[PDB]
């Protein structure tokens, strides 16, 4: 997926699989405010 | 010859039986087989042995079984099989695959269409290859429509249906289609996957079928197209009079729902006798909505929609078809159980399907083809062609065709012929079929299972032809019959000169029931070589169980009182286990049909068959291997290429003996209940015909009760009463509502809770119905228990209907989520979370906020290797190079006490332990030794000083640190020294020891060990001036790291930068660079390295592999670490390396690192969540086979927190807050 601001994606995979969800983190300097997970959607679109 | 016939896939835990012929003798010798794994050498799973005599003709069968004997773990768990025989006479080995696809899994739900907060009744039906019960443990997922997964559950079969513990729908469900698969959890395979929707059932009206007169509309159904809509209530009685509204729509394409429609009609028709019928024209809606006019430009689907609603009372149900799309191309043909191959001189029939669009047959479509017969060594001429018509019921058309005997292959065009199919769009498929030698000789068995399908107990003859043999004096018929890839029987018989033709009798069993091959093959004794000749036909026969359970009530009646106590009877051939379920039929939803619970227990029983099509093929090898068989012989090889009343009930198993009974009570419902029994015993699976219990009343009352009512807001609540008798009647309606909703009768009548209607009695013909409303408003929230009063004659009955309300708005939001991390792998530990609990001012007034928790188990690392060896015995103990000899020690003891591996060698642990401890304090009075006054660190006699030997031992120090002792005042003066001299005011480091960007190139390597060095002796003696020297440092790598200069560099800069902040956007940078940098091989990459020169004692690029496998390691990233892992496990390196060990201590580091990483992935955390101020709610236990959690519903309103102890692994934690906020 595309990251939010400062990306910071931990555990980068090519491919991922359907129903598996990811945390994103905040890049420093900054912090992580509100809900940080990316689901996989069954169609290629995130739940952003 | 010793012509051995094995299945071609054998099965794990399955008893396959091999047989073996020879070509015969006078005398009598033993014959032997084994099962052996890949080692030949050496393992043996099984030993089966056989007796031969002239009472069995040189010919028998032993049946083999594959264990659990595999070695656990590996690459591979398989490693198939290899097959050996001891015979006196001959000796062979070859390899087979194999599979663990054994038995099958039969999930058995109670209902389609599930509710939110209702229980799930589900069993898994456990079969081995024989039908056997197969006790064995199983496990069962749940996973979301969306994909994620819900709850596992594990429980171990008893009886032989495996019994599960209700389910239960959380509080904020996903509407869509579910997913359930089930696995045997230890070794095993042939997961079973059963689908269910959670939908809204709560009432059908009456079901609305759908049934136009074509399925597809053709050329002459486009000027005029009759389609029949017939409404049928549950209780198999048809619908009286309804009106039915008509709604059409174009649609291109299945997943598109919304499309543009008429607005045209919009027709109203009326229903008559339960069934209607109306012609709809094409034209006028191509002409109208459509905005062009012609068939051949719309290539689409064509929606429909169909809203019956009741004239005598308000009820609505709707019904829809998927589409009706006008294809220039007419229907597609194919073939089935048709031999695409040819036998010489004998009739070939032919028998050709033509299917539609969309996977259904069609009938009454005639067909011609066109054939030409070939001669074998010369020219043809065309064969006469010839038409025939599809039968309905059938849905396969016949053809034979009789042809010379020597013709080689035919090719048959099969086209339909039509009167509106033109010429430019017509349906042809050509194909090709080859006849079967090199000794010329052939064979044929007949009737072509044209019987058609028969019966178990009946002998059938089948003729079988030797044509043009080798040599007329035959030694004997060998035959066999198998079904499910296994041999049942053999069959033997003899050749005499009494005919060219011989018909043999083969028996039938009850355990070919679902389909069956047989295989026809005779040996023949050549002068200088043998070749055998086989030919094989599909088998279809009819299915009859062998248990042969039957249920039926003992009342024997067309209709049945509410509330009636009924008996039902079991009837079984053997003792067998029952499983009955008594499954609504109104609970089938619209939902394209909702077609049967399962409909299949043969059909999908036959996958059990290795081999695909009917029969007959190529030589022997290729006819066997289409078969599902491996021979093995001397001649040929193979190549291997509350009341009342909710559903459903009646949800137990009992034990049923020959005639077994038991007693219980009818519900009280309008609907037909169809009960349903499967039986399962050793004679195999047996599913009962549906019996359809129909519960009859004369005079009842049914509501709509709608669902998801909003509350504040009035409702119509329309509903009539059904009045069947023959003669007139008159009725009264009163309602009675319990508190609290507004009530238009003001007051009640007479007592607080009976509510009078003031109801004037109305008179109703017979056979028709009356309309009863009442208007009522929800004042709280549900569910609420309403009375039905109904005085009429000829008796009187309540019913008691439940109504359930929903907020006005629905905001679902997350808004939380962490994971937990015991030892603190990402970043800092977190392992207490507290969750506060917060109440938003949109708050819905009366609404309660829900939460739901649940854990899911991310991963878990992969155990790929972990290897070193051979250290220990070559260099242990064996001027300036002791350094370079004690170093790799102190790794070495590292890395074994990281590993906790030490039972490897015969010695004990704690001697080994000792002795490398001697060494360590040898290694530490060595690097003591090597101090100068100034606290530098030099090579040769301190001549000269040196930062990188100071930098590797710092680095030797900083690993000895962990494990005994070092003087801190030591290493405190000695980091100050080098940040005092050799630390440049720019961050750079260089050293006195002794093309323009190498120089950079350099000083930016000194740079990067220097702060490794630094950074590995930093956790030791934190200091404020050390901590700016790493600072200043780590400014410098990020700031002239920018250009690509070197993959080594790059590596060794990134690795140096990854031990301090490890979350800095040059870093990022850095490694990304590096990442797109990486060499890969395979996809997906195998292995990954990094090469040094680009487009180039000799294997330089180990170095910057090992540092960014250090690097990715600091990462925490197993998938990216894994390749390199196998690049450094074995490859070209030999070995293969510098300086040394500059390498190799960076190697032996980034093994440990990996073991240690691996060790960190264990998922022994133990989650237990509670609440601040309260008690504790809910307990999790994560293990490695449990790696999920079952979402739990947070009521009560306080702060939770979720907390573990210490724990070992990853896993993280989700918490929604779903809370109705006006809107």
């Amino acid at each position: 997926p595309v990251p939010p601001e400062n990306g910071f994606i931990r555990n980068e995979k090519q491919l991922y699989l359907v129903g598996e969800d990811v945390e994103i983190s905040c890049l420093t300097g900054f912090e992580t405010v509100g809900y940080q997970y990316f689901r996989c959607l069954p169609d290629g679109t995130w739940r952003q | 010859t010793y012509v051995i016939s094995a299945p071609k896939i054998f099965r794990v835990g399955a008893s396959e039986n091999i047989v073996i012929q020879v070509y015969g003798y006078t005398e009598a010798f033993d014959a032997t087989i084994s099962i052996k794994s890949y080692p030949d050498k050496k393992f043996s799973y099984s030993s089966g042995h056989v007796h031969l005599s002239s009472e069995n003709k040189f010919q028998n069968s032993a049946i083999l079984t594959i264990q659990p004997k595999q070695l656990p773990g590996g690459q591979n768990p398989v490693s198939y099989v290899y097959l050996e025989v001891v015979s006196k006479h001959f000796s062979k080995s070859k390899r087979m695959p194999i599979t663990y696809d054994n038995g099958f899994l039969f999930i058995h739900t109670d209902k389609p269409v599930y509710t939110p907060d209702q229980s799930v009744k589900v069993r898994v039906y456990s079969l081995n290859d024989d039908l056997k019960p197969a006790k064995r443990e199983t496990v069962l997922t749940f996973i979301d429509p969306e994909g994620s997964e819900v709850d596992m559950v594990e429980e171990i079969d008893h009886i032989g249906i495996i019994s599960f513990p209700d389910f239960k729908i959380p509080s904020n469900p996903r509407y869509g289609m579910w997913t359930i698969k089930a696995k045997y959890k230890e070794d095993f395979s042939t997961t079973g996957t059963a689908y269910f929707e959670v939908k809204e059932y709560v009432l059908p009206h009456f079901s609305v079928s759908i049934e136009p007169e074509y399925n597809f509309i053709g050329y002459k159904n486009f000027k005029n197209f009759e389609i029949t809509i017939k409404a049928r209530y549950f209780y198999n009685k048809v619908v009286t009079e309804a009106d039915v509204y008509i709604t059409f729509g174009i649609r291109e394409d299945l997943k598109d729902d919304q499309k543009e429609m008429m607005q045209t009609a919009m027709q109203n028709t009326m229903l008559i006798n339960g069934i209607a019928q109306v012609t709809f024209d094409s034209e006028t809606a191509v002409k109208e909505l459509s905005y062009y006019s012609l068939e051949d430009l719309n290539n689409k689907y064509l929606y429909i929609a169909v809203t019956v609603i009741e004239s005598t009372g308000g009820f609505s149900e709707e019904a829809e078809i998927p589409g009706i799309k006008y294809v220039l191309s007419p229907y597609k043909l194919n073939l089935v159980a048709t031999p695409l191959f040819l036998k010489p001189g004998i009739p070939y029939p032919i028998k050709v399907q033509v299917k539609d669009s969309l996977d259904q047959l069609v009938g009454g479509v005639p067909v011609t083809l066109n054939a030409q017969t070939i001669d074998v060594n010369q020219e043809t001429s065309d064969l006469d062609p010839s038409k025939s018509v599809t039968r309905v019921d059938d849905g396969v058309a016949s053809f034979v065709l009789n042809l010379p005997s020597g013709v080689t292959v035919l090719e048959f065009n099969v086209k339909t012929d039509a009167p509106d199919l033109p010429e430019e769009n017509q349906a042809r498929e050509g194909y090709r079929a080859i006849a079967y030698s090199l000794s010329q000789s052939y064979l044929y068995i007949d009737w072509t299972d044209n019987h058609k399908a028969l019966l178990v107990g009946e002998h059938l003859n089948i003729i079988v032809t030797p044509k043009s043999p080798y040599i007329d004096k035959i030694t004997h018929y060998n035959y066999l019959i198998l079904s499910k890839g296994k041999i049942i029987h053999f069959g033997t018989r003899e050749k005499f000169s009494d005919a060219s033709y011989q018909s043999i009798n083969i028996p039938v069993t009850q355990n070919m029931v679902p389909s069956s091959r047989l295989l026809v093959y005779y040996i023949v004794t050549g002068e200088q070589t043998a070749e055998l000749v086989s030919d094989s036909v599909w088998l279809n026969i009819e299915e009859k169980c062998g248990n042969q359970l039957q249920v039926h009530l003992s009342p024997d009646a067309d209709a049945y009182s509410p509330g009636q106590t009924v008996s039902l009877n079991m009837a079984t051939g053997m003792d067998s286990w029952v499983a009955l379920a008594a499954v609504d039929s109104a609970v089938y939803g619209v939902q394209r049909g909702a077609k049967k619970p399962l409909e299949r227990v043969f059909q999908f029983l036959e996958k059990s068959d290795l081999g695909c099509g009917a029969g007959g093929g190529l030589n022997n090898a290729n006819v066997f291997h289409l078969a599902g068989l491996t021979f093995l012989t001397n001649a040929n090889a193979d190549d291997s290429q509350r009341s009342y009343f909710p559903e459903s009930w009646l949800w137990e198993v009992h034990l049923v003996p020959r005639r077994k009974q038991l007693q219980f009570a009818l519900p009280d419902s309008l609907t037909t209940w169809e009960i349903q029994g499967v039986g399962i015993s050793n004679t195999g699976i047996c599913v009962a015909d549906t019996v359809k219990a129909k519960v009859f009343k004369d005079v009842f009352l049914e509501m709509n009760i709608p669902y998801s009512v909003v509350r504040g807001e009035q409702i119509q609540l329309k509903g009539t009463v059904y009045n069947y008798r023959t003669s007139g009647m008159q009725f009264c309606v009163k309602m009675s509502a319990v508190e609290g909703i507004c009530t238009s009768e003001s007051p009640v009548i007479d007592h607080q809770g009976t509510k009078s209607s003031k109801c004037v009695r109305q008179k109703v013909e017979g056979s028709s119905s009356h309309l009863v409303t009442f208007t009522v408003l929800p004042l709280e929230i549900g569910l609420h228990n309403i009375n039905f009063s109904l005085e009429t004659w000829f008796g009187k009955e309540i019913l008691v209907k439940t109504l359930r309300v929903v907020p006005e708005g629905v905001k679902r939001e997350s808004y939380s989520g962490v994971t937990l991390d015991p030892r603190g792998i990402y970043g800092t530990i977190s392992r207490r979370k507290e969750f506060p609990y917060r109440i938003p001012l949109d708050l819905v007034p009366k609404t309660e906020i829900k939460r739901i928790l649940s854990v899911k188990g991310l991963l878990v690392g992969e155990i790929l290797s972990a290897v070193l060896s051979q250290e220990g015995i070559n260099i242990l103990t064996h001027a300036e190079a002791e350094l370079m000899s004690v170093v790799p020690v102190f790794y070495v003891f590292h890395y074994l006490e990281t590993g906790n591996h030490w039972n490897i060698f015969h010695s004990d642990p704690l001697i080994e332990k000792q002795k490398l401890k001697k060494k360590l304090k040898e290694g530490m009075l060595s690097i003591m030794s090597y101090r100068n006054a100034d606290y530098s660190y030099s090579v040769w006699k301190g001549g000269s000083a040196s930062t990188w030997l100071t930098a590797f031992a710092l680095r030797v120090l900083g690993q000895v640190n962990k494990y005994v002792e070092q003087n801190q005042n030591s290493i405190c003066n000695s980091l100050l020294w080098l940040v005092e001299n050799y630390q440049l005011d720019n961050g750079s480091f260089k050293e006195n020891s002794q093309l323009p960007v190498e120089a950079r190139e350099n000083s930016l390597y000194l740079t990067a060990f220097t702060v490794i060095g630094i950074r590995k002796a930093f956790d030791i003696c934190p200091l404020v001036k050390i901590d700016t020297a790493l600072i200043k440092a780590d400014n410098f790598l990020l700031e002239n790291t920018l250009p690509a200069q070197s993959t080594f560099t790059l590596a060794i800069s990134a690795y140096a930068l990854s031990l301090g902040d490890k979350t800095h956007p040059q870093f990022r940078s850095i490694v990304s660079a590096l990442k797109r940098e990486a060499l890969v091989k395979g996809n997906p990459p195998i292995y990954r390295f990094w090469k040094d020169n680009l487009q180039h004692g000799t294997a330089r690029m180990v170095e910057t592999t090992a540092y960014a496998l250090l690097t990715s390691l600091n990462l925490k990233d197993i998938n990216y670490v894994n390749p390199v892992i196998k690049w450094l496990s074995e490859e070209q390196r030999y070995g293969g390396g510098f300086y040394s060990t500059q390498d190799t201590i960076n190697a032996i580091e980034g093994l440990t690192e990996y073991s240690l990483l691996v060790k960190q992935l264990r998922l022994s955390m133990d989650i237990d969540v509670s609440y601040k101020h309260k008690g504790a709610l809910h307990n999790y236990k994560m293990t490695d086979k449990n790696f999920l959690g079952r979402p739990v519903e947070v009521l009560l309103n306080d702060d939770l927190i979720v907390s573990t102890g210490f724990g070992s692994g990853l896993a993280t934690v989700h918490v929604t807050t779903v809370v109705h906020k006006t809107s």
